[PDB]
């Protein structure tokens, strides 16, 4: 959790299963074959105040 | 090869009485070589549309129509009428429906107080299922080029011209003046070497 | 080619328009305004009128003057361009003086 | 007809409902772009002429 | 509430409101002070002032 | 001579050499926004009975001053001027070296056309972090500002050429 | 062994709570509070009401 | 003796890798699909959301 650094502030989580051409090592090719992971949720501000 | 006449001119009635000769054309011996077309039916309709509009307009447009390409209108329900429509007979729903609001359908429950339904209908329009859409506000000239491009034009009102117009639900849904003339029921031709008409046309 | 308008024309520069308050008939109406409540403030005017009225009165101007209204926005913005696309097809052509 | 009647591959439009499998929040209006694109691609049909 | 944009969202609450009352600069002509609050959600869209 | 009443004298004379003109760097417009006591790009103007400061000539920067002036919202007295002038050109001076620093960019040309229009929108409380990216000169001052097309458009239109 | 919080937290060191000010949370809504009356105290505001 | 093709061919062997980025016409899917990730990461060309 960060305040307001912006610097810092997360902008996705990516999961990975394959390896690309012909890249063996993991940490060579983690960054491009990677899939994106979230889902917003909405809350009522009604009820919370 | 059209032809266009200043008379009405039917599909019986104008191969019983004999229309060219009446004009003054000869006569054509086997009469395999002309078919007459029915215009009888676009006349109330032009009527109905000036009722409307004003007629300098929709007579331009109607020039532009080519009769010698089929095409016909599809009249369907208001919205609501249309979403029970499916939810009854649940085999009608196309597959360009959203997948959320096809499976809600198939609900077979009560869904007036789910709300998830509710405001997926409150999302919902008709033009996302349907391309072609009248929607009452469609200039005449661009229902005429609709109807010139492409077999079935959808439409949400029954002020239209040029072509027969076919039901898409059954009568229930449909609230609308009881039209039967220009209007089928809801279950659902070659041209000759010459082919005689009321309407000139440009196209 | 050229046609006159009796205000002023700025071309928009972005497709999706929000309510925007620089335009030279916000600044006419909150000009109007403002006189209006120079006018009741003014002390040969207002020992006249209750406390209450005058109070109303000032709201009522502030309320005014702060309306959301984009009519001002699209007269110079976009009435220009309309005018524009639909002079050349006109029976009868303009005609026009300084 | 004669081409398709001779290789070996095969179109099957389930591999591409089967990998998607995801779903958005139900207060979500804004359609998710999975059931959007899927709208969009018609994977029932089978016409491939 | 967890997302990491909710302190721009409350600033830009109170400008909304106060449009033609009080004047701030803003970065382009997209994100202006009429624009809703909710769309400001990337950290790209935090503005300078 | 005479003409319309108004008298000539009988001679004649005029001027002879023109002044070589210099460009307009980083370092003259940081100087410009700091507004020393020595110099300012602001000369004060008197009455001639009274010897009171009534108005001020604007040189450059601070000639992008084209909207009303209840938007600007100025102090009236000639000293409370000069000194919000002076609060609010150091924000600025600031945030353009934000983005160029000095160690860089000592030696640029700047664009006049740009600086004006962002010294006004900054005054004027408007959009004007997208003038910044053409502050310095590319190839030609009015080339860079055709090229742009879109614009805040209330200083620039482009006609075509 | 590590669990992240938005939120300060403090140990309590009684078992018999009583109705306390000093937290985070009744800062926060006693700044709000102040500056509505901020806002309705100001001379362009106040002659309106 | 001659036969143009719009494409590249290369000798045929099944036991090639599907992400294969050597491969033309899975290059060009990776490339579009990787432009589509730079226009909607930011939310700077979709107001409204």
């Amino acid at each position: 959790y960060v305040r307001l650094d912006r610097d810092r502030v997360p902008t996705m989580v990516g999961v990975t299963r394959q390896s690309r051409d012909t890249i063996t090592q993991p940490a060579l090719s983690l960054s491009t074959t990677n899939t994106t992971v979230g889902v917003p949720l909405a809350l009522d501000a009604r009820a919370i105040t | 090869a059209y032809i266009a006449v200043p008379a009405v001119v039917d599909s019986r009635s104008s191969e019983a009485i004999g229309l060219l000769e009446s004009f003054g054309v000869d006569a054509g011996a086997d009469a395999n070589d002309v078919s007459y077309q029915d215009h009888d039916y676009v006349l109330d309709q032009l009527q109905y549309m000036l009722d409307g509009y004003e007629a300098g307009d929709v007579i331009d447009a109607l020039v532009h129509k080519n009769w010698l390409h089929h095409s016909v209108y599809c009249l369907l329900p208001p919205k609501s009428q249309l979403l029970e429509y499916w939810k009854s007979n649940p085999s009608a729903i196309p597959d360009n429906v959203d997948r959320r609001l096809r499976k809600r359908l198939m609900l077979k429950k009560d869904l007036r107080k789910d709300d998830e339904y509710n405001q997926l209908a409150r999302a919902f329009k008709i033009s996302d299922v349907y391309a072609p859409l009248i929607s009452s506000t469609t200039s005449p000239m661009t229902m005429i080029q609709n109807l010139n491009q492409g077999e079935i034009v959808y439409t949400t009102t029954d002020r239209v011209i040029g072509a027969r117009i076919l039901l898409y639900a059954p009568r229930k849904y449909y609230a609308s003046t009881l039209s039967f003339t220009m209007t089928k029921c809801i279950i659902p031709v070659p041209h000759s070497r010459f082919n005689v008409g009321t309407f000139p046309s440009i196209a | 080619e050229v046609l006159l308008l009796p205000i002023d024309h700025q071309p928009a520069n972005v497709t999706t328009p929000t309510l925007d308050f620089t335009n030279e008939l916000t600044n006419w109406r909150a000009r109007v305004c403002e006189l209006m409540k120079n006018l009741v403030d003014n002390q040969r005017y207002q020992p006249g009128w209750t406390q209450s009225l005058v109070s109303s009165m000032r709201g009522t101007l502030d309320k005014l003057k702060l309306i959301k209204s984009m009519t001002p926005m699209y007269l110079q913005q976009l009435a220009p361009v309309e005018l524009a696309v639909i002079a050349p097809m006109l029976p009868f052509p303009p005609f026009q003086v300084p | 007809v004669l081409l398709q009647r001779i290789s070996p591959l095969q179109i099957d439009p389930t591999i591409i409902s089967n990998t998607m499998s995801t779903v958005s929040e139900s207060t979500t209006q804004t359609l998710s772009p999975a059931s959007s694109i899927l709208g969009k691609l018609r994977p029932s049909n089978s016409d491939f002429s | 509430t967890t997302d990491p944009c909710a302190p721009v969202k409350a600033f830009m609450t109170l400008a909304n409101m106060m449009v033609g009352f009080e004047t701030i600069p803003m970065d382009n002509q997209i994100y202006t002070q009429s624009r809703r609050a909710s769309a400001f959600s990337t950290p790209h869209t935090w503005p300078r002032c | 001579a005479n003409v319309w009443g108004v008298r000539l004298a009988d001679s004649l004379s005029s001027p002879t050499i023109e002044t070589r003109t210099r460009q307009y760097t980083l370092h003259d417009l940081c100087s410009d926004l700091d507004a020393n006591p020595g110099r300012e790009p602001w000369k004060p103007l008197r009455n001639q009975r009274t010897n009171n400061i009534v108005a001020v000539q604007l040189f450059r920067p601070l000639q992008g001053l084209v909207l009303d002036t209840q938007l600007y919202g100025f102090p009236g007295a000639f000293d409370d001027w000069e000194r919000f002038m002076r609060e609010k050109l150091r924000v600025l001076k600031y945030e353009v070296l934000r983005i160029y620093p000095i160690s860089n960019y000592s030696n640029e040309h700047v664009n006049v056309f740009v600086a004006n229009a962002l010294v006004g929108a900054f005054l004027s409380n408007q959009a004007f972090y997208d003038l910044l990216p053409l502050l310095i000169i590319n190839d030609t001052m009015i080339g860079d500002l055709l090229g742009t097309g879109a614009s805040l458009s209330q200083f620039f239109q482009s006609h075509g050429d």
